[PDB]
């Protein structure tokens, strides 16, 4: 995205263009929080051995 | 909160156990809405205030830059004959920056309000004074009739009727200069096959409709990649500390509360964030203090119950805020 | 005025090396105690700058801007006047001047016409322009004191400034510190911002003048002129938030 | 050997009764 | 479809530009404005073979100013005059 501020984009950008502007930063935020529970079951499977 | 656990897990029967549905949050209620101070004013009174004047062809700009103008006070009373521009709103001019500021002041007949207009031709606008097609500004229009007029006429100022060609925007011509129709060179005097382009005001109170004097001064604006200078003043609330409210500044939209901060600022710093990049400190815009933003109170919602089969009896658990909090 | 003195020679380019120097702060953001990552034109870490010396010499080569420039002087009575900032260096064009008489500095975008060596006495314009017309910006500073006499002790004036253009604005970092090598690290603060929007190509510097053509005496000062590079360093916030440590991030 | 949204679970079992256990 | 809203209006060709969704105009806040989950096609001809005159047609109207952004789907019937000031208009223009 241009900006990572989601103020930023709703005050600025057309409500049309906005709707891109968010949904790269909200499938992004996903994607390092599918990072983050896969790394812990993986931490939590040698915890458990 | 029984009913928490239901809409969560999407199931009617609860297993015995501990349950996590939602999280508590504080909603904000007030809005502070800030804005900077109304100080360093313009000389806008060259041009509004100012008692003499030029003709169409001798209009002296007033450069308007690093300063503050106040056009808020004649929105509200506006004592002003015609207004008309196209695509920009003059009252939606007091609210937004504007880099460049040009201003004149030239006085016309009451025959020529329909010839200043974006993209005008025709015998006044083209040999004298017009508005270009890129132009972003408004155009008002001011009574002469209590100031400016003189009886029986105004022969200290002339105008021109003839050009020889077609003139272009941002142009001040002031040559004295015959307009020659034909072959014959009219030599500085009128003659044949010449006009004599220079005619005296008409200007009276007194008379009719289709000739009055009419104080008109052209805003000319312009926006490029600088910042601007130049802004216009807004109305702006009060400051309230301790209370979840909704923030409205100048560089800066959030929620959160508002605590006196121990941290040393720059004097030219607005704002500055952590490491997620949120602003928690920032500069007032009117006075100089330093507020330390945190955000409002919240707490994770876990719900305690028995089975649906045995108890209806709900315990609350708040996750980490204190009782006292809790109201 | 077109006749060079004594003072103006042929000499080498003897060079110096800074080391801790050169770090100012790249944005306005006030962090405190944490660490942060940023990509701006710097001052690099272990280069060779451009050392001169004024006393039967007097130093203005005519250098270009698209390096950027880095200033630092150590001196006592302020000798350095202000600077030229040019293109074609001509009154083909507008140029900005810096004039420092110790109570309001004038900064002046203008067209001036330029002489080869230009001397300041009170000011004297000419020698630095002899004609000025066509332009519509002038500017002043907050006003202050100083005295351009002579002091006696050590070294008390040291002024440490980054002059560079991104995208037409022109910015001062400014810096005074007690303290022919300067040592010690410290960090710079910003002072003026002036949204000009010119093309600056090579730049020039000033001299004071005192007499008690060849009757005006020069005095005596040092500084150097380096230049910048896109590098990346690391920044070391205490808890006022300053900068206490700077580490650059591919030097060794 | 500063709440952004993550929070940090308390244990059920404290160190005193691990102690107790030992 | 199930049915369909059509909305028949007249506007000169400086101003027939302003008509999609998201705009900001004289007929684009004050007049005439699209929601952005609308649904249709837009469809118009030329006129001036037929409605034109040569000391130009009063008959068909338009309204500059209002209060606020009118919200779309929306008819302003109203003949009240637009007051800046405190001074009552009294259904006539005047000061503010």
């Amino acid at each position: 995205a241009i900006s990572s501020v989601l103020n930023d984009i709703f005050s600025r950008l057309d409500p049309p263009e906005a709707e891109v502007q968010i949904d790269r930063l909200i499938t992004g935020r996903l994607q390092s929080l599918q990072t983050y529970v896969t790394q812990q079951l993986i931490r939590a499977a040698e915890i458990r051995a | 909160p029984l009913s928490e656990t239901k809409c969560t897990l999407k199931s009617f029967t609860v297993e015995k156990g501990i349950y996590q549905t939602s999280n508590f949050r504080v909603q904000p209620t007030e809005s502070i809405v800030r804005f900077p101070n109304i100080t360093n004013l313009c000389p806008f009174d060259e041009v509004f205030n100012a008692t003499r004047f030029a003709s169409v062809y001798a209009w002296n700009r007033k450069r308007i830059s690093n300063c503050v103008a106040d056009y808020s006070v004649l929105y509200n009373l506006a004592p002003f004959f015609t207004f008309k521009c196209y695509g920009v709103s003059p009252t939606k001019l007091n609210d937004l920056c504007f880099t460049n500021v040009y201003a004149d002041s030239f006085v016309i007949r009451g025959d020529e309000v329909r010839q200043i207009a974006p993209g005008q031709t025709g015998n006044i606008a083209d040999y004298n004074y017009k508005l270009p097609d890129d132009f972003t500004g408004c155009v008002i229009a001011w009574n002469s009739n209590k100031l400016d007029s003189k009886v029986s006429g105004n022969y200290n100022y002339l105008y021109r009727l003839f050009r020889k060609s077609n003139l272009k925007p941002f142009e001040r011509d002031i040559s004295t200069e015959i307009y020659q129709a034909g072959n014959k060179p009219c030599n500085g005097v009128a003659g044949f096959n010449c006009y004599f382009p220079l005619r005296s005001y008409s200007f009276r109170p007194t008379y009719g409709v289709g000739h009055q004097p009419y104080r008109v001064v052209v805003l000319s604006f312009e926006l490029l990649h600088a910042p601007a200078t130049v802004c216009g003043p807004k109305k702006s609330t009060n400051l309230v500390k301790n209370k979840c409210v909704n923030f409205n500044f100048n560089g800066l939209k959030g929620t959160g509360v508002l605590t006196e901060s121990n941290k040393k600022f720059l004097p030219f710093q607005q704002f500055g964030r952590d490491i997620a990049d949120t602003t928690d400190a920032v500069r007032d815009p009117q006075t100089l203090e330093i507020l330390d933003i945190t955000p409002c109170s919240f707490g994770g919602v876990s719900v305690i119950t028995p089975g649906t089969n045995t108890s209806n009896q709900v315990a609350v658990l708040y996750q980490g805020v204190n009782c006292t909090e809790v109201p | 005025q077109c006749v060079n003195l004594t003072t103006r020679t042929q000499l080498p380019p003897a060079y110096t090396n800074s080391f801790t120097r050169g770090v100012y702060y790249p944005d306005k953001v006030f962090r405190s105690s944490v660490l942060h990552s940023t990509q701006d034109l710097f001052l690099p870490f272990f280069s060779n700058v451009t050392w001169f010396h004024v006393i039967k010499r007097f130093d203005n080569p005519v250098l270009p801007f698209n390096d950027g420039v880095y200033f630092a002087s150590i001196e006592k009575s302020n000798i350095i006047r202000g600077w030229i900032f040019g293109t074609t260096l001509d009154s083909k064009t507008q140029s900005l001047l810096i004039v420092n008489n110790a109570t309001n500095v004038v900064i002046k975008v203008c067209e001036f016409q330029f002489c080869n060596d230009p001397f300041l006495d009170m000011e004297s314009e000419f020698r630095v322009y002899s004609s000025a017309n066509n332009c519509t910006f002038e500017y002043v500073s907050q006003p202050f004191l100083m005295d351009l006499e002579g002091k006696q002790g050590n070294f008390k004036n040291l002024r440490e400034f980054v002059f560079k253009n991104i995208d037409g604005y022109f910015k001062i970092y400014s810096k005074h510190t007690p303290i022919d090598l300067p040592q010690g690290f410290s960090a710079l603060e910003p002072l003026v911002d002036l949204p000009i929007g010119i093309n600056i190509t090579r730049f020039q510097t000033l001299l004071a003048l005192h007499r008690s053509s060849s009757g005006w005496t020069a005095g005596a000062a040092a500084y150097y002129v380096g230049y910048l590079q896109p590098r990346t360093f690391l920044l070391k916030y205490n808890e006022n938030g300053t900068i206490t440590d700077a580490v650059d991030c591919a030097l060794d | 050997t500063k709440f952004k949204g993550l929070t940090v679970l308390p244990p059920l079992l404290t160190d005193e009764m691990i102690a107790q256990y030992t």
